[PDB]
């Protein structure tokens, strides 16, 4: 059901790009539009898209805006993987990354707060300290010696182990590893740490920086000493530096009233830091 | 009777026992004030709280003490905070949907009722600081003072864990309550079985804030030897970053012991428990000291309205407002105010008078963009030793809301903005505030000027012309806003500066830097008579009475009233000095020129702040001539 | 509740003469002490006036809790026996059998009060009858671990009072209970799954988690003392020495202070880098009972 | 140069509690005021002051007060 209600905020919104994206008539720009934008992408064939958020917002009368802008996180999935049904519809190697723009309000780094957490926002602040570009995994084929590699999935959220069943065979497990460094998918990536504009912050309180990930095409668009806006994406990265913060602080003692007694405790403390993430940066002001 | 296991709290009993007075309270507080409105306050209050909806009953504590019944419940609360919170939550609930049920159809309709009301109990008690405390007291509501050094940024806390399945895969999640997440083995869609790994989503998962503010407390009556403590508290919930760096605020909230791991890997805690605050409620705004400006605040009005919130600007009721908008007809109270300022300090008028004018200093500009001339002017006075120079400071200082105090050679360029310590707590590198950072707004008082380091001063010329400084080092490059009055009290090298010579020179300083400041005090004996007697008349009372009272007796004053005053001047007015004063405004600056422009600046301001008191949206022609005067009556004190 | 040799002088002096001889407490006393803490301790818990008086409202927190411990270990017994003697088949018999079946409140746990020792100097010495010769930090060999001793150096240092944990309490919420580890020296494990004699032998062991409003603390402050500089021989250096300071006497100490401090002494494990000890050493400390200032 | 002044501080320090008996160059700048440094054990980074501040509620006293240069001379002024 769950499933279900996600997947038909799925139709929803490949019914939406697929339906009149522009009610501009006679001289234009008439009509569509985003079809218009699937195929001059597939001009260069570089494989991300550009599509605004406003239109969206006003179609469906915000059901949909606000079904995607809360749960966005929850809803990524589903979005791009229509984007790929759409392309696989009209379009003849797959790499997807979807981000919005023009948002209508601004957020300043400060009015942060955890209720907006997973969920896309705005944020507009002075770029610092670039970062030399890295790639990452999110795909990739490790498996053991026995009885066979190349098993290529999983790793999705930041982890970064490990595979997930049908182990090994024949030795069936559990176990772990091993990791190929020939065979697997990576994108990106150059983190950048950015701060606060200078003009706003509240006397005396003095900037405070957050840190800011970028993945996708949107790399290197970012520049040090510059004030930049950015859409959402926004999420999580735990932290181990919070000790004597003070608590109290949460944990994962797990609950091992299943089974029967004749893996010890196994806890681990969880604790987050805020950080936000990038899918559109743009050095407007 | 029932009862709570460790807490001698009753579940119920306590709800009835509140409700009666919740219901009827009316004034017995009066008669702990001893008398000398009449309705009950808590059903009027409360009905606001219904319509405006902002839910956060702060009550008071003590309205209960002295009233009978709750004479216990007063105790019950002061020692077992939390759980007698909950209890209180509950009876203001049900006693919100039981009211509406006498009003029928209640706010369309029933949903208001569901929605979370919460007590934030205040003024518990008069405690001894933080460092006296005992460990007899763990959990207990404990007020506390002081500036507020630094604030962490917002760190996330669980309150809803969340978790899917490698199989099949299914989506539930466990919620919380006791500190700990537990999580199933296994296992849900399949079920089954089987021993399939449960992922952990931390994204999907709900959170709260916890905000951590350090805090250096002023329990003042300090039994010595101890030095100025610091201490943390952790906040929660709304009241996240409703408190700005600098501030000074009464705060409450219950004492709390934590361990932390020592080692970090191992499971290992360190004992020798570690101790910190949880302020369940602060008290910004205060009667006896002056309230902040507003353009200063902007953001924190423009958002704390959005998901609401308390206090904050000091409210007034309607009748005093009455009585201020009849003072100021008052004709002599130009001068009238001045008196009122320093009680214990006797004659010297104008420096009384100028500072007032340094308390509704300029009117704030910001054209399109950039301008920020701000309001603020700024004084030096100098003369011969045991003046008062420095008592006026430390009144200055009391009264101003944010000010800060320093004395010369205590002083380094660095330690007036910008540190960048370690934090010592996470082993961490965490920028904190300079001294006039801090200062920011209201007024930064400094003793013995003159003396300080040649690198020193070297701000000022930054922050006196800017109204902003800029930090290029280290870390972070940025440049911050400091907009802030300066008070500066100096001593001529005389230290009597004698007649003649020349004064500009015998003031010492650059005189770039010394033309600079707004209002130049100078201040001289001219060993009036005539004048001992008189003074020695104020002074050497009290004498009586050995508790003190009468000060300036018999004379006029007022006394909490000018501070609500001068606070209802600042917000509600923006003077402009239109067509009449240009004239006579250049005439001035030309007779002194015939000096620097500076002056110019300086008058255009001094004056706005005399039109900003009086109640008057416009200058006269007239206030023009006094404001000249002042900046004269140093003048008529450079004879000699 | 201070007690004092003194007196106990005089107690001996009149169980001395007017026998029976009496076994010698004083100097059995110094050269332990810190048994006789503990000891002294459980004599004095039987002895009191039971009721005594009502407990109010406040009064006290953590006085209601002894109290409710002290009612509900009544309880326990009187049903306890209730039962037992309902199914028989003097009558100390069955309150021995009671006594031995349950399980109660430790005394220890809840006590409410401290003990400490004053040392005799002083006129009494000349009595004549060693426990207070005021030491120099170098007068001290390291072969007194244990004695009561008494010092006079300059306070230094002496960091603030925080709440250290003596005896921690957990609650199992399955199978109810409460479980108490004692705690010692600097750190400690905070144990996990269930001691409960009722969640012993079970399938499922419930897990129990800590509550710091049961648990039993004491008032920690510790200060350094260094060699009044006259004491001193004359080459060298002053040298300094660690104290502890728990329950009432804490902040009674203060930097720049010269003073008489006389307590139970005694050893604590440490050593420098790991490859430094031979072993075992102790490291010792000093432990403050009572303190008599100058000036 | 006799007279035998600083015996009477000798003398004054002595008798009166939370006195303390202090020279030029004697205590430091750094010995009146405050420094803050890591506390072991308990934390952290506790204010500890000399001179003034370890006496103060009581008498301080101050020998050879002409050789204390400057920046000493501005805390006691
Ligand atoms: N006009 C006055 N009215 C009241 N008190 C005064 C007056 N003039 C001097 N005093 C008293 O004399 C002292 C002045 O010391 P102060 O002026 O601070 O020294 P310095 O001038 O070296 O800074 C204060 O205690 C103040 O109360
Ligand atoms: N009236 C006196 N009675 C006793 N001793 C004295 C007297 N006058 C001077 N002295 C001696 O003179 C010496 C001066 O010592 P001191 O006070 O340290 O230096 P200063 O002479 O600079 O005050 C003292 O040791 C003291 O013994």
């Amino acid at each position: 059901v769950d499933d279900v209600t996600g997947e038909k905020v799925r139709e929803a919104f490949e019914q939406f790009l697929e339906d009149f994206s522009v009610q501009s008539t006679d001289t234009g720009e008439v009509e569509k539009v985003y079809r218009a934008q699937i195929e001059f992408m597939k001009i260069y064939d570089l494989n991300t898209i550009y599509i605004d958020y406003q239109h969206l917002s006003m179609r469906e009368n915000g059901a949909l805006a606000m079904a995607i802008s809360e749960q966005y996180y929850r809803f990524l999935p589903f979005l791009q993987k229509g984007l790929r049904r759409v392309v696989r519809k009209y379009a003849p190697e797959r790499v997807f990354q979807i981000s919005f723009f023009n948002l209508p309000t601004v957020h300043r780094i400060r009015d942060i707060r955890s209720e907006k957490i997973g969920s896309l926002l705005s944020i507009s602040g002075t770029v610092t300290r670039t970062s030399e570009v890295r790639p990452e995994l999110y795909k990739a084929s490790f498996t053991c010696d026995m009885c066979r590699a190349i098993v290529d999935n999983v790793e999705q959220s930041f982890k970064y182990t490990e595979p997930t069943f049908c182990p090994n065979p024949s030795c069936e497990n559990r176990a772990f590893w091993t990791l190929n460094v020939t065979r697997s998918r990576f994108l990106d990536w150059q983190k950048v740490r950015i701060q606060e504009n200078a003009n706003e912050i509240p006397t005396g309180s003095m900037p405070r920086t957050l840190d800011v990930i970028l993945r996708g095409d949107s790399v290197e668009r970012a520049k040090p000493g510059d004030r930049c806006k950015f859409t959402g994406v926004e999420i999580v990265v735990p932290d181990v530096t919070q000790l004597g913060l003070p608590g109290v602080k949460p944990s994962s003692t797990l609950d091992t009233r299943g089974i029967s007694k004749t893996r010890s405790l196994g806890v681990r403390d969880l604790t987050y830091k805020i950080s936000f993430l990038a899918c559109h940066v743009i050095s407007i002001g | 009777l029932r009862i709570i296991w460790g807490t001698n709290v009753s579940i119920q009993e306590c709800t009835t026992n509140f409700r009666n007075f919740l219901m009827s309270f009316k004034y017995k507080f009066r008669k702990i004030l001893d008398e000398r409105d009449e309705e009950l306050y808590y059903i009027k209050q409360l009905n606001e709280m219904r319509e405006l909806g902002t839910s956060n009953l702060n009550l008071d504590a003590r309205n209960l003490l002295a009233y009978k019944q709750t004479e216990d419940l007063y105790h019950q609360l002061l020692n077992y905070p939390q759980e007698v919170i909950s209890i209180m939550d509950q009876t203001i609930k049900d006693c919100m949907v039981s009211l509406i049920v006498d009003n029928n159809l209640d706010y369309d309709l029933d949903e208001i009722e569901t929605k979370f009301y919460k007590v934030r109990p205040y003024n518990v008690g008069s405690c001894k600081g933080m460092r006296e405390l005992n460990p007899n007291d763990i959990d207990k509501l404990i007020n506390l003072k002081g500036l507020v050094l630094r604030s962490t940024p917002v760190i996330p806390d669980m309150k809803v864990a969340f978790f899917k399945c490698n199989v099949c895969d299914h989506t539930m999640a466990v919620e919380i309550d006791r500190g700990v997440i537990q999580e199933p083995a296994r296992c849900e869609r399949i079920d089954c079985n089987e021993p399939n790994s449960m992922s952990l989503i931390h994204n999907r998962c709900s959170f709260a804030d916890k905000q951590v503010i350090k805090l250096q407390e002023t329990p003042d009556f300090v039994p010595d030897g101890q030095t100025p403590h610091s201490i943390s508290l952790c906040v929660y919930d709304e009241l996240v970053d409703s408190c700005r760096a600098g501030d000074r605020i009464e705060v409450t909230g219950t004492f709390r012991s934590i361990p932390i791991r020592a080692n970090s890997r191992q499971r290992v805690l360190k004992s020798l428990y570690k101790t910190y605050v949880d302020v369940v409620h602060v008290k910004v705004s205060d009667k006896r000291l002056d309230v902040d400006t507003s353009t200063i605040e902007q953001e924190l009005m423009q958002n704390k309205v959005d998901h609401n919130e308390v206090e904050e600007v000091r409210q007034i009721t309607d009748q005093d407002l009455a009585k201020i908008r009849e003072v100021a007809a008052r004709e002599d109270l130009y001068s009238l105010l001045a008196r009122s300022i320093a009680p214990s300090i006797y004659e010297l008028e104008d420096v009384k008078k100028g500072i007032l004018l340094q308390l509704f200093g300029g009117t704030n500009k910001t054209f399109t963009k950039g301008g920020r001339y701000r309001g603020d002017i700024n004084i030096l006075l100098c003369g011969d030793p045991s003046t008062s120079k420095s008592q006026i400071l430390q009144y200055v200082h009391k009264i101003t809301p944010r000010g800060v105090y320093t004395s010369g050679k205590g002083s380094s360029a660095v330690g007036l903005t910008a540190y960048i310590t370690r934090d010592v707590d996470t082993k961490q590198l965490v920028l904190e505030s300079g001294a006039l950072v801090l200062s920011d707004g209201g007024v930064c008082c400094i003793d013995e000027f003159d003396k300080m380091s040649d690198s020193t001063r070297s701000v000022l010329h930054e922050v006196m012309e800017q109204q902003t400084i800029s930090i290029a080092k280290a870390g972070i490059i940025t440049t911050l806003n400091a907009r802030s009055s300066i008070l500066a009290s100096a001593n001529p090298i005389g230290s009597r500066y004698n007649p003649n010579l020349p004064v500009t020179e015998n003031i010492d300083l650059p005189p770039p830097l010394l033309s600079r400041f707004d209002l130049v005090y100078l201040v001289l004996d001219k060993v009036d008579e005539k004048n001992d007697r008189e003074l020695a008349k104020h002074l050497t009372n009290l004498y009586l009475e050995d508790k003190p009272e009468h000060i300036s007796q018999d004379d006029v004053l007022p006394v909490e009233f000018l501070t609500m005053y001068i606070s209802y001047a600042k917000e509600h007015i923006h003077p402009i000095i239109t067509e009449a004063a240009k004239t006579e405004l250049v005439r001035a600056y030309v007779g002194m020129r015939k000096a620097t422009t500076r002056q110019l600046e300086s008058m255009i301001r001094l004056a706005e702040a005399h039109a900003k008191m009086k109640l008057k949206n416009v200058v006269e022609l007239e206030d023009v001539q006094e404001a000249v005067r002042l900046i004269r009556s140093a003048i008529k004190d450079y004879a000699t | 509740v201070i007690i004092d040799l003194d007196d106990i002088l005089q107690y001996q002096n009149e169980k001395f003469l007017q026998g029976t001889q009496a076994d010698d407490l004083v100097s059995a006393i110094q050269q332990n002490a810190n048994h006789f803490t503990e000891l002294f301790c459980r004599a004095i818990d039987n002895n009191m006036p039971l009721p005594t008086k009502e407990i109010d409202y406040k009064d006290d927190v953590l006085d209601v809790i002894l109290n409710q411990r002290r009612l509900r270990n009544e309880r326990m017994l009187s049903d306890r026996t209730n039962e037992i003697r309902s199914e028989n088949l003097m009558n100390d018999a069955l309150r021995e059998v009671v006594e031995d079946e349950t399980e109660l409140f430790p005394p220890n746990l809840t006590r409410r009060y401290f003990l400490y020792f004053k040392p005799l100097s002083q006129n009494c010495a000349r009595r004549y009858r060693i426990s207070s010769k005021p030491l120099s930090v170098r007068q001290i060999k390291g072969d007194f671990l244990g004695q009561l001793i008494t010092v006079r150096g300059i306070i230094t240092r002496v960091s603030d009072v925080k709440p250290a944990v003596e005896v921690i309490a957990y609650t199992c919420d399955q199978c109810g209970y409460e479980v108490f580890q004692e705690v010692n020296s600097r750190t400690f494990t905070p144990l996990s799954e269930c001691t409960s004699e009722e969640c012993s032998q079970n399938q499922t062991k419930g897990q129990l988690f800590m509550s710091t409003r049961a648990s039993k603390f004491s008032a920690f402050q510790e200060c350094k003392i260094q060699e009044l500089s006259q004491q001193v021989p004359v080459g060298h250096i002053p040298r300094s020495l660690n104290i502890h300071v728990n329950g009432t006497l804490v902040r009674s100490l203060s930097p720049g202070d010269i003073v008489d401090v006389t307590g139970i002494f005694l050893p604590a494990p440490y050593t420098g880098f790991k490859a430094l000890k031979a072993g075992l050493l102790t490291e010792t400390y000093l432990e403050a009972q009572f303190v008599r200032q100058h000036k | 140069p006799g007279v035998a002044k600083s015996q009477l501080l000798k003398a004054i320090c002595k008798i009166s509690p939370r006195g303390v008996y202090t020279t030029g160059k004697g205590s430091s700048g750094v010995g009146l005021t405050a420094a803050v440094m890591k506390d072991p054990v308990t934390d952290e980074m506790i204010l500890e002051g000399g001179a003034l501040v370890l006496a103060d509620n009581g008498i301080c006293c101050i020998d050879e007060f002409d050789k204390m240069d400057e920046s000493d001379r501005t805390a006691i002024h």
